[PDB]
RNA sequence: UGACGGAAGGGCACACCAGGAGUGGAGCCUGCGGCUUAAUUUGACUCAACACGGGAAAACUUACCAAGACCGAACAGUAGAAGGAAUGACAGAUUAAGAGUUCUUUCAUGAUUUAUUGGGUAGUGGUGCAUGGCCGUUCUUAGUUGGUGGAGUGAUUUGUCAGGUUAAUUCCGGUAACGAACGAGACUGAAACCUAUUAAUUAGUUUUCUGCCUAUAAGACAGAAAACUUCUUAAAGGGACACAUUUCAAAAGAAAAAGGAAGCAUUCAGCAAUAACAGGUCUGUGAUGCCCUUAGACAUCUUGGGCCGCACGCGCGCUACAAUGGAGUUACUAGAGAGUACCGAGAUUGAAAUAGUUAAGGAAAACUCAAAAGAACGUACAUGACAGGGAUAAAUGAUUGGAAUUAUUUGUUUUGAACGAGGAAUUCCUUGUAAUAUCGAGUCAUUAACUCGAGAUGAAUACGUCCCUGCCCUU
């Protein structure tokens, strides 16, 4: 079996796992959701850009808002 | 606005309702234009028969 | 790499109580303060831990204006 | 402008210039070294 | 320091010449084509054909499954006809389709269900052949 | 030797080799140049100067009848050729005879490619705000 | 240098890296470290080395080494044929002789440091195989190679020479 | 009829099929994601939906 | 009888079966954000003051989609200037009214922000400062709780921005901060 | 017996593995004497099993550099300074990022005032 | 032909902008100490050249 | 006429290729009932040999660009004969 | 009190110096002005307008133009009216139009609404000199303040300073000031290390079995199996604070050197105060005030065109002017991205190429997804607008789309232009940085010469001063 939790804090899916916790607590890679957008509304103004990202970290097992689990 | 005799009932049947501000697709649910379900309930509020909150280019009509 | 008052102040505020806990090696120093002074930050346990030992050094070779301990 | 001919320290360079031969020609005598640089003696 | 495994143990360039006059019907396109689309001059070397078959077998040598895309990227050059900045494009897959299904015909290659692999007998041949070339590199 | 040949009512220069001697040839580039002399089987890398011309008259005549030589129909500079015939044989100083009738041909019924012909302006299509700005 | 390769001059021999130390003494030119992240380190790499990382200028040629790398060592052998001496021997005298020793600033008559000696030794050598070398037949290895032979004892037609005794004349005027 | 040819023009290539969910407007889309929130829309709220001006 | 053949459904893309994880969390936060904002238009009068997935819808919910600190909740707070500035109350006395119920309720500081025509025709902005308040580092995208909400008057529309500074309650700490202990 | 070691470079990544034999070095399976960039032969060169799987070719080459002399002092060890520092210690140096405004690192478009 | 002076200490950086060292030079000759301006990176311990020691170099 | 399109262009063959669309084909059958000039906004369609003596308006952007089709103005569009604007002065 | 000084004193910034790369000169892509047109929509015009409105516009977007239609006239009252308010319509004519728009014609459905007065409503219409919000800027440097106290009738001032030091009103110090708050710092993300911990798949290594191949004796490859964690991934910890030596300044600190993975706050970023502009946006918004238009519409929709129009001027960029190169063949090497019913597309096969017919796996460390610059190979090219340059054009071949003409993009042949390193001026930059060549993503039915990121090769010149442009304190 598989046990797939993935969320975006890596405090919670570190919490679930030792409390499921036996195979090790596997750490797929960090994946970044990197958006970047012009600050202003309109076109005037300096050329400013602010860089925007989100996180997904994803932990696999075999045998609170924010996170999922899956079984397979 | 000039609409399906069979159609006005359907709405007023089912009718919570909401509807797409966007007039070129019809409405999932009836399968008619969203125009005639905006334009015929949009009166309908003025009666204070609903409420027209409208949130994000979606109208929530709740009396 | 001058010193702010956040990190003088509470390495004098230190000394004048717990002299005797703090010696000239900067690792204990580390140590100590962990556990004397509750800092939520390891950097910032590191230079407050960084003045105290530099203090002793003056201290041990006589009085100091600013610390009466 | 040159006009150097095409018929008939050693680089096919200096060989070239007061043989008054092209370049091409400063090959074939210097045969009768790297694919960058032929340097003779 | 030296010994001979495989076809790793010969440098890269002098095997596939020692592989090429040992190589095959020539088709009718062979001086009317490049070798792709990026490229503007048809190859100067009159049997460039052979010397493109030893290294489309060697590169199946190396790689397991291979297929006609993956020699399309390898043998591919840059596209710069215009004032856009070059933008690498791929090789061409006919001549490179037309070689692998002539190595197909003396049974140097086959045909794995994801891609084309080495023979036993074309294991021999393409190991008897980096041997000489190896003797003749350590002299 | 001679550094100065004639083939196609067409001086060459006999320094080049024969492949881009070739080149002076209005009708013949680069590519086209190369296959020929795979067709008239000649060495490449001898200067076109030292070429007998008892290879000339098939060179020239090669040039002319490319079709039946065994040249790709892709590879012809006048393919559906129009006013009959449906092949290049525009290896010659005809390039410019087939091209100046072209835009008369488009000229001829006002075709709008035609017309920027005459006005003499950007005949494909592009920006000629800021390009092409040859004074007049 | 290529597994086949004394300064006269006093004021260049400590900011010379030829073999005072065993880090200097090379296989090739390409060390990658880190020699302009304080003042006065570049004096620690190699004279090679400086050298070499001249031969990669005006644009086209931006961050090409191996490039430039190997010119160089087609070069000294050229070098060792002309003077049949060492090229890297003979490429030191060349900074000796090529070197301003004295220079105009707003004018006004003022000496130049050592260190500027080399660095401006090196930079005029090395326009004048650049400009030599463009548009001709001459490979760059070769005109550089005689440029430095022609720099090494005296020779005026040098390029190097010919600026040195240009600026060194003006500054003798603008004292 | 009176409405026959209203709206007989079909829109499906997109760009003026696209549209911000809550802005409405057809320029500055951000199709990333299947957000299909345009800009000046997804500034506002990029922190509930958990973007962070991280770096 | 109408010429169209488009169909906008009323889905959500977080009932999706087969959905990368990428677009997962995406359509998530987004649907969050449009809930949030849906029944903030309908509960103003109420004070809904955050939703997790208030201070006799569920039907809309499926058609559409197929608190003891009232004085640090900020949304209910800015709400209660909105209802006291439209009821014609006066800026100044409205607003001092509202930061003493904040400071009462265990703040360590909040600021509110008016900005629009109070005086006159042309204009005006005034800030409303209380207790210690830091406005630049990290930690304020942890001690901050705060609400936008603009009034409709008479004359036009006038901005209100309310913020608070939390308590160590919403756990952890300042940047500087020592406090050492004694024995 | 073995031991294993790697070097780095700025994104090269040689796994070396020392072992006792007869003094074969091998990358990737070729020969060390059939390096790809002939030049950089002599710089490699200043039973060993090494494997590259990063960076570019000449970040590969100081790092193989790495691997050889890493390995024989952690083969030594278990059971250089003075030519040079950086063969037994990583390169710090990375790439920096780009940032908006310029088409480098430090870089800054052209600025126009009439 | 010319005389050699190494170098004592920095006066400071002269010249409108800073590119001009004004050094205290002592020929090793003659053990004398003279005044002059310098262009380019210098260090105390660096050795200098002169191909003329006449010019007392002040700028008043 | 399927067979006279594969000697054109390979634009034009392919945009014949493709199922002839509604508003060509009853243009087409217009240009059969006439001769009488046509006027039409359609700038798409392809010179074919069914037409030649048709004499067609074309909508240019304001007006009727009159244009009698002739045998030597074959698979070119129709549209290319009624500019789109004033040249230049 | 502030502002200003062709006033002084002290500091700072690629501001300049020492330099690199340049732009300006040529062709082309793009934006702006201008002229033209029916329209060539419009905002912005010193830094703080001009590859900017994420603005790469065939249709839509779309705001402009020529036509055509059209209500998106609620609600309330009247008239009319199931013996019909009205709506839709095949055929002919009209119309580009298969808009029944209208007319000849009768056939369907039925108060869903026609004419009516008020009245709202609608608008990419105006007004950013009526506003909110957002953003830029002053201003990326170090500045700002109130509680009590001292001085002045008062605006106000001290606190917030002599000196030194610092990246920093950061501190040592000084003191009618004392005690504070914001700003800096502190803080968050990435990078620089862990042979110690935790783990082992979709990462990797090792070992073993089976088959095959060559050597002189080691190994290679393929198909399996089941172990370890150096690499890889990534959680918690640890790890540098200039501690520590020498010198310099009883003090804050400064400068080598050694050690270290790491020593300029270690580097790059993020957040970033008080006060202010009547700086940009009502053309992002169902956020909005007032005014304007409101059945012959400035609302809406359809068709066609335009934003691409060229006598010239300016800004951002790409390609070039070659031998440190171009053309042909060979081996190669990454990083960060993205992916559904349909998206990313493997393998087979048709051919000269773009591309076509079938077609696995993958909601992904699993499948797709793949490097060129540079390198090596030849008795190739030899300095000549040459094979440098690839504009301009002529033929033809395919894709996307309802549609490719005013070329969407692209293939083959042919065509062979200016351009021989660029005047006054002017921009960016201090270390894995500049530069060079490339990859991914945003936009995306189809379209990058743009932008946002990613690696790959890796320079030169400084360790300084206010001379220019400018800041910040003090008389």
């Amino acid at each position: 079996i598989t046990i797939t939790i993935t969320s975006t804090k890596v405090k919670a899916v570190e919490s679930l796992c030792a409390e499921v916790k036996v195979k090790g607590p596997v750490r797929i890679p960090t994946k970044t959701l990197r958006i970047t957008t012009r600050k202003t509304p309109c076109g005037e103004g300096s050329k400013t850009w602010d860089h925007y990202q989100m996180r997904i970290y994803k932990r696999v097992l075999s045998m609170e808002p924010g996170v999922e689990l899956e079984v397979a | 606005m000039r609409i399906a005799t069979k159609d006005i009932i359907a709405i007023y049947k089912q009718l919570c309702i909401v509807c797409h501000k966007d007039f070129v697709c019809l409405h999932p649910v009836f399968g008619i234009p969203n125009l005639q379900v905006f334009m015929l309930m949009k009166g309908l509020a003025t009666k204070k028969c609903v409420k027209e909150t409208c949130n994000w280019r979606c109208l929530y009509w709740t009396n | 790499g001058v010193r702010t008052k956040t990190v003088k102040r509470a390495a004098r505020n230190i000394i004048e109580k717990y002299y005797p806990l703090l010696t000239l090696d900067f690792h204990t120093n580390k140590r100590v303060v962990d556990e004397v002074a509750v800092v939520e930050t390891k950097r910032l346990r590191n230079k407050i831990a960084g003045f105290i030992t530099h203090l002793m050094r003056r201290i041990q070779k006589g009085p100091v204006r600013g610390i009466s301990f | 402008k040159l006009n150097n001919a095409v018929l008939f320290v050693i680089t096919p360079a200096v060989v070239a210039d007061r043989m008054k031969i092209t370049c091409s020609l400063a090959k074939i005598l210097l045969k009768d070294v790297d694919n960058h640089i032929w340097i003779y003696t | 320091m030296h010994h001979f495994s495989n076809i790793k143990d010969v440098v890269a360039i002098d095997f596939i010449k020692a592989y090429a006059e040992h190589l095959l019907e020539i088709p009718e396109w062979v001086d009317t084509v490049k070798t792709g689309m990026c490229k503007e001059l048809a190859p100067l070397n009159p049997d460039w054909i052979y010397i493109r078959a030893a290294a489309i077998a060697r590169k199946v040598y190396l790689n397991n499954g291979i297929g006609v895309m993956a020699l399309r990227r390898a043998y591919g050059d840059q596209y710069n006809k215009h004032y856009n900045p070059s933008h690498r494009t791929l090789g061409s897959g006919k001549v490179n389709r037309y070689i692998l299904q002539q190595l197909e015909k003396m049974g140097i290659v086959a045909k794995i269900q994801s891609g084309r692999s080495l023979t036993k007998e074309g294991r021999k041949d393409m190991d008897k052949i980096a041997f000489q070339v190896y003797k003749e590199h350590e002299a | 030797f001679q550094h100065m040949l004639r083939v196609c009512n067409t001086n060459l220069d006999g320094r080049r080799k024969v492949p881009y001697a070739l080149t002076g040839i209005k009708g013949c580039g680069r590519r086209y140049a190369y296959l020929v002399c795979k067709r008239a089987g000649i060495d490449v890398n001898k200067r076109a100067g030292l070429m007998t011309p008892a290879e000339i008259e098939k060179i020239v005549d090669i040039l002319n009848n490319p079709l039946n030589y065994k040249i790709p129909v892709w590879f012809l500079n006048r393919q559906k050729d129009n006013k009959d015939g449906k092949d290049s044989q525009l290896i010659a100083n005809a390039v410019e005879t087939r091209l100046r009738e072209d835009i008369e041909a488009l000229k001829k019924m006002r075709a709008h490619r035609g017309l920027r012909h005459y006005w003499g302006l950007r005949v494909r299509g592009q920006h000629t705000k800021t390009t092409g700005r040859r004074g007049r | 240098l290529f597994n086949k390769w004394t300064v006269s001059d006093i004021s260049l021999k400590e900011l010379l890296a030829i073999n005072s130390k065993l880090k200097y003494q090379v296989f090739l030119p390409h060390t990658a470290g880190r020699y302009q992240i304080k003042p006065f380190r570049k004096i620690q790499c190699p004279i090679v080395e400086r050298l070499v990382c001249c031969m990669m200028q005006h644009g086209k040629n931006s961050g090409k080494k191996l490039l430039a790398m190997r010119v160089v060592e087609e070069s000294f052998e050229i070098i060792h044929l002309l003077t049949e001496k060492n090229p890297i021997q003979v490429l030191v005298d060349a900074i000796i002789n090529a070197s301003p020793r004295e220079d105009s600033t707003r004018r006004q008559a003022v000496d130049v440091s050592p260190l500027r000696r080399i660095n401006q030794a090196l930079y005029l050598m090395t326009m004048g195989c650049r400009s030599a070398a463009f548009r001709n037949s001459k490979t760059l290895a070769e005109c550089l190679a005689d440029e430095i032979v022609n720099a090494s004892k005296s020779n005026t037609a040098s390029f190097a020479i010919k600026k040195k005794e240009d600026m060194e004349r003006v500054a003798k005027s603008n004292r | 009829g009176s409405y026959s040819i209203y709206n007989a023009h079909p829109r499906n290539y997109g760009n003026g099929s696209r549209t911000c969910r809550k802005c409405g407007a057809r320029k500055g889309l951000i199709r990333k994601y299947g957000l299909d929130l345009c800009r000046r829309c997804f500034r506002e709220k990029a922190v509930e939906i958990g973007f962070q001006k991280l770096d | 009888m109408f010429c169209l053949t488009k169909t906008k459904a009323l889905n959500v893309d977080v009932l999706k079966t087969n959905i990368s994880r990428k677009h997962k969390f995406v359509a998530d936060g987004v649907f969050y954000a449009e809930l949030n904002e849906l029944l903030q238009r309908e509960l103003s009068a109420d004070g809904y003051s955050g939703v997790e997935v208030a201070t006799d819808l569920t039907n809309l919910l499926i058609a559409r989609f197929g608190v003891l600190a009232r004085g640090l909740c900020p949304v209910s707070q800015a709400e209660s200037i909105k209802y006291k500035i439209a009821e014609g109350l006066p800026v100044r006395r409205a607003v001092g009214s509202v930061m003493r119920l904040i400071m009462d309720s265990g703040a360590k500081g909040c600021e509110v922000s008016i900005s629009g025509k109070l005086r006159g025709q042309r204009a005006q902005g005034m800030v409303f400062k209380e207790g210690y308040m830091i406005k630049s580092g990290n930690a304020t995208r942890q001690f901050y709780s705060s609400a936008v909400r603009c009034v409709l008057l008479r004359m036009g529309i006038i901005g209100i921005k309310v913020t608070i500074m939390l308590d160590t309650d919403p756990s952890g700490k300042n940047g500087p901060a020592a406090r050492i202990p004694d024995v | 017996k073995s031991v294993q070691v790697f070097g780095k470079k700025k994104t090269a990544i040689a796994v070396c593995l020392c072992k006792e034999g007869k003094g074969m070095i091998r990358v990737n399976g070729v020969p060390l004497d059939l390096i790809n960039p002939p030049v950089l032969r002599i710089k490699v060169f200043e039973d060993l099993k090494i494997r590259v799987t990063g960076g570019g070719q000449v970040a590969q080459a100081y790092a193989i550099r790495q691997a050889i002399a890493k390995a024989l002092i952690a083969y030594n060890q278990k059971f250089f300074l003075e030519y040079d520092r950086t063969l037994l210690v990583a390169d710090p140096r990375r790439c920096e990022a780009k940032k908006f405004g310029g088409p480098g690192a430090r870089a800054k478009y052209q600025k126009s005032y009439r | 032909p010319v005389i050699y002076a190494q170098v004592t200490e920095i006066l400071g950086r002269t010249g409108s902008r800073g590119g001009v060292l004004q050094v205290r030079c002592d020929i090793m000759g003659e053990n004398r100490q003279i005044l002059r301006n310098v262009k380019g990176p210098i260090r105390v311990g660096d050795i200098l050249t002169l191909l003329e020691a006449e010019r007392e170099a002040r700028r008043l | 006429e399927a067979d006279f399109v594969k000697m054109l262009d390979a634009r034009a063959r392919r945009s014949y290729r493709r199922s002839p669309k509604l508003k060509h084909e009853r243009l087409v059958k217009k240009l059969l009932k006439i001769p009488k000039l046509v006027k039409t906004h359609c700038r798409d369609k392809i010179i074919l040999p069914n037409m030649i003596g048709s004499v067609i308006g074309v909508y240019n952007g304001k007006s009727f660009t009159t244009v009698e089709i002739k045998p030597e103005m074959l698979g070119h569009y129709l549209g290319e004969f009624s500019i789109t604007y004033k040249p230049v002065t």
